């Protein structure tokens, strides 16, 4: 009865943890496959049978190896930073609309925006508090993203949302089934897509870590322990922006198997774009949120306050 | 009593937040981080008040627009007063 | 095509010479990738190409 | 730095992000090359210069 | 909520059991004062990370506070258009849309969106 | 139950963000205090649709006063105040203790949950936000939303003038 | 941008096949001496470097299509560390520094 | 389209699936070569030109050495 | 593991010093290592030091209540803003069920240099005697615990990401060391 | 020199196996332990960073190991920056007085276990700047070193088969079961 309601949604969510931070590990392998063959290249194809078991074989080193305690660095801040990176990155899949209710969410499509927003201190606070010119370069070259994509994310979102009538994200599955939303948003979808580079810090988006301008950016004072736990944390964001723009604009039958074989196609695509583009410069990100985004985004509100109110007086 | 049942937390927790706008901190921006902490509580007594009807919650928006507002002038201030002294402590201002 | 804006002598190659043409149907043409994206398309179709080659590794030391 | 190539040691003034002195410390890979060329034969130095500009 | 909440504190102390491993799992050698050191290219570093850092996107940073707080406003629309009155939210949508574009073409033509120089 | 227990956090919290100097001892402080407001509020109401705007509203301000901090109050100390964690952890147990002896029945906040209404109550069964958010956008109060737009735009004037960009970046000179 | 560091170090594989064929030495070949190059090609090598050069074209190319043309590069790149030339020829420069600026000049 | 049927041979000199995977497990590819000989210590020495230049010839180390 | 045994986190109570009647029983001649590696190599290059007893002991003499204060000092560890105070380690049982556990949890060494046995190291006095060889007789020239402690314990400093401007830490005084007569007095 | 063993006699020679301590363990705990020291090394064997050190003119044949042809990636080996994620620093290059102290550093920051890989004349004894008034002589004087790989540059076959030396030096380390006896 309802006492033992309760109970499966805990084993949903230690399902889905547990199965997200394997997933995590594969999408590591599978990141450097792809990316070995896109470039020409096979990758790895060694340890074990056929490369498969690598992610595992690197998680051992990560974990054997010693912590680093910076001289300079507010030890407990430092320590901490990496707990709520993973945290975050694992806690916003509660929002994932199942049919087999998990979690109701109503207005879930604003816990997105929330949970989102806060991956951005634990980047800040990490860099911070190691202490480092570069770090703090890092961080403070991280906040400058939020800056940027933060405002245009929620207009677009909110034009999505006006598509579907409420910000539960189970009406996404009743409003895609004779088609997907990426014909009517096909602008929207490429610059979603851009957008979301932001929120996980990829290239061409790729500041945080700023690899070959800053050192390694806000990591760059991290070892085994803290590292590992901000490389998850960094490939768990990329898996679920990527399920969320297949519930957008793929069809999001999460119960049928193929929405499936969608997510996996779109996490390639995000390691297909790193091993395409070079990185922007810090400026013209910020500029192009401001003006080009966040006009574009404001001008298709009319567009759909338009032609949702059209359709309205028809229906 | 009623006030002291449902309302008093939100209070004590107000005179707080004032003690901090009033201490003694160096730096200017002590100032700004009181303010919004005093801010966050008026949004919690006034929310008391705006459900105490059934629905006017909507005002809550109204608030949140003008908070904004004083810290974003409140901030832009501090701007100001940078590239005329230099810094923001306190005691660097002319006493009167 | 547009033209050169420096006359270029014998036995030399100029790399940004040509000129931007300001006819509607060029434009429109700049615009429409500029809006589209599709300078970074062609960029796409490379690289996936790339998948479907056999890649040049060596198996060392068999 | 891996930009640098290992050697380049550029003593930056940033002022935020923009650089407004550049200092290009060098001399991390000086080898004393022009002495050696002078105690050895033609021959002996012909292999220093594919050392320089490698 | 009450369910979220349990979640979420059951997560934060799995992923906190995790370092508590690492620290343990952790290879375990006598620190150095150079160990500990920062990472600045290998050379000491001339300047502690705590100087003032300066900032030339001041200005968007305050715009950044100003253009949510119209998230707030624009957000509750869907939730209140089969219940509205049309030109009421027809109207009001619009201005409301047309006057942030006003507002920003406004400073972009006047060069505030561009940083500092 | 949790109610009580969110009374006594931030209450703690309340005390030791008096006692905070530096500035992002505070803002950790404030940080972990809008969770628990926000949390609070939704539990006193029809729906957690203010919690998330609230919530969404001051990270962006948490955001901006880091990198106006990390500008201007960057050199500043800590100072572990072992008066003040026994302190806070002395009442915070004290306070837990009470919350599981209290006739939870009498602390409870008589503002209407959703499920607190009636079943009769035939407007409480349209969409969780329709009816409250709706006179916002409704005559004759939607004009106070029209005179918010010019006043967030005419804020938007202020900055700039206050801040005269052109004449350089900001530093702790 | 990594693609283009292997798809052309990928050729670059097969040009320092040519140095280790003629002098041993996949790099410093020291071959060059003062009378002239210190052995003859080996035979059969000038197949094999016609065979690179026929292929060549090809690799160029694609790299180009991924950075000529790239909005991102460009903006990389487009007016940065700009070289008056009347500030070049001042400093010593040379080679492509020298005539990115547009003076006609190649020992 | 049709590279299973040339899976399928790889295995029946390999010896059955067993045999299969402990030589993908041991030389890390799959691969059909004529057997050009055999030296004094137990090394088999392949060729196919079917592979492109540098795969062309390959080594198979003696059983005994096993990693 | 003398100067980190008195530096770590598990040697203290939150910001406290269990000392063995607060380290004033407690008089120490601690030599530094390089010097005693001296007199290890110049007694081995010389055959005359064969079959003979040495004693390597510093300089000067110190109460460990004096010590360990001028390390706290030193480390930017003042009373007045960090909080570090003196217990008697007679008074308060709960630090040697520390290293009880201590010695128990750890399989390969403790943590903190802290476990029963080292304890007791602390305690006794150093009793260098008369007329055993020192290792001034093998012409080692002994460093001073001024000359070398104030640079060993610079990554131990407490606030140590402040960037302090020049002078706004001032110099630690330097620790009194005993004469002989006051140990006959501080002894009874 | 040991010299391999004849066909013949190698034909009767039972299988290597895996571990280098073989299954003759007396006892549980033992071989628990080595077992268990067999996983250790078989993650850090796997999965090998090295710190893109890049010095001198052998950085280049160290940027061809990673490239298409020869792909250290097949390996595991993954270029990092940071020497705090770097677990092995292949020093290339020339180490010249004024590089000395910036390299000590650098290897210091790197976190244990740390391997060093010495390439080319360079590095392993001066090459052929042993003379010179400003350069070390060998880096083995200012950091130990656990491999070296000869060559001027060393061929990306020899640095390759350098790695692989590294892997076998990591497989056969016997932490744990040293903590057994200790
Ligand atoms: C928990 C203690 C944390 C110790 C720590 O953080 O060390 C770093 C740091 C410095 O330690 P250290 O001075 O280098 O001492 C080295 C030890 O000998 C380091 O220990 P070791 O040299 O003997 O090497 C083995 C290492 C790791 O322990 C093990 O080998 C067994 C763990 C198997 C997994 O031992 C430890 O780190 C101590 C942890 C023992 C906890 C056992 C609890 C068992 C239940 C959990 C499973 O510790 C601290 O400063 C404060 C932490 C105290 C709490
Ligand atoms: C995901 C990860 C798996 C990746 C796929 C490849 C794994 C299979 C493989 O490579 O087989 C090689 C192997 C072929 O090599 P082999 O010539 O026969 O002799 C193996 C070594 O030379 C002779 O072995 P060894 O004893 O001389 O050295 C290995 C050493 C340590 O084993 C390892 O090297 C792995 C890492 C250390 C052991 C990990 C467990 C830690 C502590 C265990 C003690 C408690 O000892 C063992 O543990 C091997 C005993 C087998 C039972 C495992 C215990 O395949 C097999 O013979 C058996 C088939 C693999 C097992 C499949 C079982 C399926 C069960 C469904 C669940
Ligand atoms: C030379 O030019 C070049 C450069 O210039 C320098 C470059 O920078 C680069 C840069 C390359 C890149 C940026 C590539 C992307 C790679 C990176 C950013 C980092 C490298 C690391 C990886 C790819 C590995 C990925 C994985 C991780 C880092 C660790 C993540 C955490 C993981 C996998 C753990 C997951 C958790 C789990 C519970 C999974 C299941 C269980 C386990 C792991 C348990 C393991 C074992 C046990 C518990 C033992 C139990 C035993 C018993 C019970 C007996 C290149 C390519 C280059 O060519
Ligand atoms: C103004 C806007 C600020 C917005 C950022 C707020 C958070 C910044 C906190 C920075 C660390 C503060 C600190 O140093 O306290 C040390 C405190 C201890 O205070 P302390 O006084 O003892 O530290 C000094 C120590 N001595 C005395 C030895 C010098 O340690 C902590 O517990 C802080 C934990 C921080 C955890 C990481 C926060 C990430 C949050 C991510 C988003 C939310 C999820
Ligand atoms: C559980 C135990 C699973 C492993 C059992 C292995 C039994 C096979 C015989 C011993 C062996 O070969 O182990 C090593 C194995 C294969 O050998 P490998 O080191 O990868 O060399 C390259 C091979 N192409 O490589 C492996 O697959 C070992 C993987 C074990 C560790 C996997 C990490 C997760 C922790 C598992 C516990
Ligand atoms: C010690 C204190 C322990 C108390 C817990 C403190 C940690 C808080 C973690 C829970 C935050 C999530 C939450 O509580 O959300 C509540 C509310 C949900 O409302 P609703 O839309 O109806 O969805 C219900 C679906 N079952 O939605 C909201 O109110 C907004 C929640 C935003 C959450 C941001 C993520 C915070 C992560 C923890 C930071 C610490
Ligand atoms: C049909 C609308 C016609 C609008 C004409 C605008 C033509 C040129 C726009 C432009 O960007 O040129 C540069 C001009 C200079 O403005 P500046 O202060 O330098 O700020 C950065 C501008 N990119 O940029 C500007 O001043 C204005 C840029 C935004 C104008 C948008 C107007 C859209 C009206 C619909
Ligand atoms: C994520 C995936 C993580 C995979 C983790 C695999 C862990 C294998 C554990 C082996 C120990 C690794 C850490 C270590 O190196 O400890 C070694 C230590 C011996 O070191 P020591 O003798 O003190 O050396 C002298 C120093 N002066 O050892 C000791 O002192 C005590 C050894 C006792 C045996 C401990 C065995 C622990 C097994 C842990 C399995 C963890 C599974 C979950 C992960
Ligand atoms: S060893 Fe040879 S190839 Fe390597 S850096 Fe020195 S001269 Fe260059």
């Amino acid at each position: 009865m309802f006492y033992m309601e309760f109970i499966l949604s805990l084993i949903g969510s230690l399902l889905l943890i547990i199965c997200v931070l394997v997933s995590v590990a594969f999408l590591t392998l599978l990141e450097r496959k792809v990316l070995g063959y896109i470039q020409i290249r096979k990758g790895p194809n060694k340890v074990g049978l056929m490369g498969i078991p690598q992610p595992f074989c690197d998680a051992i080193k990560l974990f054997t190896k010693e912590q680093t305690y910076p001289l300079l660095s507010n030890y407990l801040s430092y320590y901490i930073s990496p707990i709520f990176s993973l945290f975050l990155s694992l806690f916003v899949w509660m929002c994932m609309p199942f049919f087999v209710k998990l979690y109701s969410f109503n207005l879930g499509g604003l816990f997105f925006l929330c949970c989102t927003s806060l991956g951005v201190y634990t980047v800040m606070v990490a860099g911070w508090s190691s202490n480092s010119n570069y770090a703090l370069l890092g961080g403070l070259r991280a906040v400058a993203q939020t800056i940027s994509y933060e405002v245009s994310l929620a207009l677009i979102l909110l034009s999505f949302i006006f598509l579907i009538g409420s910000y539960n994200m189970i009406y996404f599955f009743f409003y895609q089934v004779y088609m997907w939303f990426l014909i009517i948003l096909f602008p929207m979808a490429l610059v979603w897509v851009s957008i979301s580079l932001a929120e996980t810090n990829r290239t061409p988006f790729d500041f945080a870590e700023g690899e070959s301008e800053l050192v390694s950016g806000f990591n760059v004072e991290y070892s085994s322990g803290g590292f590992a736990l901000i490389f998850m944390a960094e490939y768990a964001s990329i898996l679920f922006m990527s399920m969320l723009f297949c519930v957008i604009f793929l069809g999001c039958d999460v119960f049928n198997l193929l929405f499936y074989m969608k997510l996996t196609f779109i996490s390639f695509v995000f390691i297909w774009v790193r091993g395409t583009l070079p990185r922007f410069r810090y400026d013209k990100l910020m500029y192009l949120a401001w003006k080009c985004f966040l006009s574009f985004s404001l001008n298709y509100l009319l567009f759909f306050i338009g032609f949702k109110i059209l359709l309205f007086s028809l229906l | 009593m009623i006030m002291i049942l449902y309302w008093s937390l939100p209070m004590i927790l107000f005179i707080l937040g004032l003690f901090c706008f009033v201490s003694n901190r160096k730096h200017l921006l002590s100032m700004l981080l009181s303010l919004e902490f005093i801010v966050l509580m008026l949004f919690f007594m006034l929310f008391i008040y705006l459900n105490m009807l059934n629905y006017e919650s909507y005002f809550s928006m109204m608030f949140l627009t003008f908070s904004v507002c004083e810290g974003a002038l409140g901030l832009s201030i501090l701007v100001s007063m940078i590239r005329t002294h230099g810094n923001d402590y306190f005691q660097s201002f002319s006493i009167m | 095509e547009p033209k050169d804006i420096v006359e270029v002598p014998k036995g030399y190659v100029y790399v940004n010479n040509k000129e931007l043409s300001m006819e509607f149907a060029d434009i429109t043409d700049r615009a429409a990738s500029t809006m589209f994206f599709g300078e970074l398309l062609r960029g796409f179709a490379v690289t996936l190409a790339h998948i479907f080659k056999e890649p040049a590794t060596i198996n060392y030391p068999f | 730095h891996p930009a640098a190539h290992g050697v380049l040691r550029l003593v930056l003034e940033l002022d935020g992000e923009t650089v407004m002195r550049a200092d290009p410390h060098i001399g991390l890979l000086h080898r004393g090359t022009e002495k050696l060329i002078e105690y050895k034969t033609y021959t002996q130095a012909l292999p220093y210069f594919d050392r320089l500009d490698y | 909520m009450f369910s979220i909440i349990f979640i979420a504190l059951l997560i934060l102390l799995i992923t906190t059991i995790v370092m508590f491993l690492a620290s343990i799992l952790s290879k375990k050698a006598l620190i150095d004062r150079e160990k500990s050191s920062p990472f600045e290219c290998g050379f000491d570093p001339k300047s502690s990370s705590r100087l003032p850092f300066s900032l030339r996107f001041f200005l968007i940073t305050i715009i950044f506070l100003i253009f949510d707080v119209e998230i707030a406003l624009i957000l509750p629309m869907i939730i209140i258009m089969k219940y509205s009155n049309i030109m009421i939210w027809t109207i009001t949508s619009i201005i409301f849309i047309l006057i942030l574009l006003i507002g920003l073409y406004h400073e972009w033509n006047q060069g505030m969106l561009n940083w500092s120089n | 139950m949790i109610q009580l227990m969110l009374y006594s956090l931030i209450i703690t919290t309340s005390i030791i963000f008096l006692n905070m100097i530096h500035p992002l001892a505070l803002g950790l402080t404030l940080l972990i205090q809008t969770i628990f407001v926000c949390l609070l509020t939704g539990l006193m109401t029809k729906s957690f649709w203010y919690s998330y705007i609230l919530f969404l509203i001051f990270l962006g301000g948490m955001l901006v006063l880091f990198i106006y901090v990390t500008s201007l109050a960057s050199n500043e100390m800590f100072n572990l105040s072992m008066k003040l964690t026994l302190f806070s952890s002395l009442i915070l147990i004290f306070m837990l203790i009470l919350s599981f002896i209290m006739d939870k029945t009498s602390s409870s906040l008589f503002l209407m949950n959703n499920d607190m209404q009636s079943i009769i109550n035939m407007n409480s069964y349209f969409m969780e936000n329709s009816l409250s958010l709706n006179k916002l956008y409704n005559f004759p109060t939607n004009f106070i939303t029209i005179l918010l737009m010019n006043y967030l735009l005419i804020t938007l004037i202020v900055i700039v003038k206050i801040t005269k960009l052109f004449k350089g970046p900001i530093r702790m000179m | 941008a990594l693609t283009p560091f292997f798809w052309l170090f990928e050729e670059r594989e097969k040009m320092m096949e040519f140095y280790e064929r003629v002098s041993g030495a996949r790099m410093h070949a020291a071959y060059i001496r003062p009378g002239g190059v210190s052995l003859d090609m080996p035979l059969g090598l000038m197949d094999d470097i016609y065979e690179f050069a026929s292929k060549f074209a090809e690799r160029l190319d694609e790299v180009e299509d991924v950075l000529t043309t790239n909005r991102i590069w460009v903006q990389r790149t487009e007016d940065i560390g700009i070289v008056t030339a009347e500030e070049a020829l001042n400093y010593g420069f040379s080679g492509v520094m020298l005539r990115g600026s547009g003076i006609k000049w190649d020992l | 389209i049709n590279r299973l049927t040339k899976l399928f041979q790889m295995v029946r000199e390999a010896g059955g699936l067993k045999q299969a995977y402990l030589k993908l497990y041991r030389n890390d590819d799959l691969k059909i070569g004529t057997l050009v000989g055999i030296d004094k210590y137990g090394n088999k020495y392949f060729e196919n030109p079917y592979y492109f230049y540098g795969r062309n010839r390959w080594i198979e180390f003696a059983p005994h050495v096993n990693m | 593991r003398f100067l980190r045994y008195y530096a770590h986190i598990w040697r203290r109570q939150f910001r406290s010093m269990p000392l063995w009647h607060k380290g004033e029983k407690t008089v120490k001649q601690p030599v530094y290592v390089s010097d005693v590696a001296q007199a290890i190599i110049n007694a081995a290059k010389d055959p005359d030091s064969a079959g003979r007893i040495y004693q390597a002991v510093g300089p000067k003499r110190y109460q460990l209540s004096e010590l360990v204060d001028w390390f706290h000092r030193l480390m930017r560890k003042d009373q007045k803003r960090w909080g570090y105070m003196r217990y008697d380690m007679r008074w308060d049982p709960t630090f040697l069920l520390k290293a009880k556990l201590n010695s128990f949890i750890c399989p390969g060494t403790p943590i903190g240099g802290l476990h029963p046995a080292r304890i007791e190291r602390e305690a006794v006095t150093d009793k260098v005697l008369t007329g055993v060889p020192t290792l001034e007789d093998l012409g080692v020239t002994l460093t001073t615990m001024e000359q070398q402690v104030p640079w060993e314990l610079r990554p131990y400093r407490a606030a140590l990401y402040y960037d302090a401007e020049l002078g706004e830490f001032e110099t630690p005084s330097p620790p009194k060391c005993i004469e002989a007569r006051d140990e006959l007095r501080l002894f009874a | 020199q040991q010299t391999l063993p004849v066909a013949e006699v190698a034909q009767n020679l039972p299988k290597k196996g895996y571990s280098p301590f073989g299954t003759k363990q007396s006892s549980v705990a033992e071989w628990s332990l080595a077992r268990l020291d067999d996983l250790l090394n078989w993650g850090r064997k796997g999965s090998i960073w090295p710190l893109t050190f890049g010095l001198a003119c052998c950085a280049v044949e160290m940027m061809h190991i990673a490239a298409p042809r020869y792909d250290m990636d097949r390996y595991g080996v993954v270029f990092r920056a940071s020497p705090r994620q770097a677990d092995v620093i292949i020093v290339a290059g020339t180490l010249t007085n004024k590089m000395a102290p910036a390299l000590r550093k650098v290897y210091d920051q790197m976190p244990e276990p740390r391997w060093v890989i010495s390439m080319g004349s360079c590095a392993n004894g001066g090459g052929y700047y042993h003379y010179s008034y400003s350069v070390v002589r060998g880096c083995d004087r200012i950091i130990p070193v656990d491999i070296y790989v000869p060559g001027c540059p060393p061929t990306a076959e020899a640095l390759m088969y350098g790695v692989l030396q590294l892997q076998k030096k990591v497989k056969r380390m016997k932490t744990l079961q040293m903590w057994y006896r200790k």
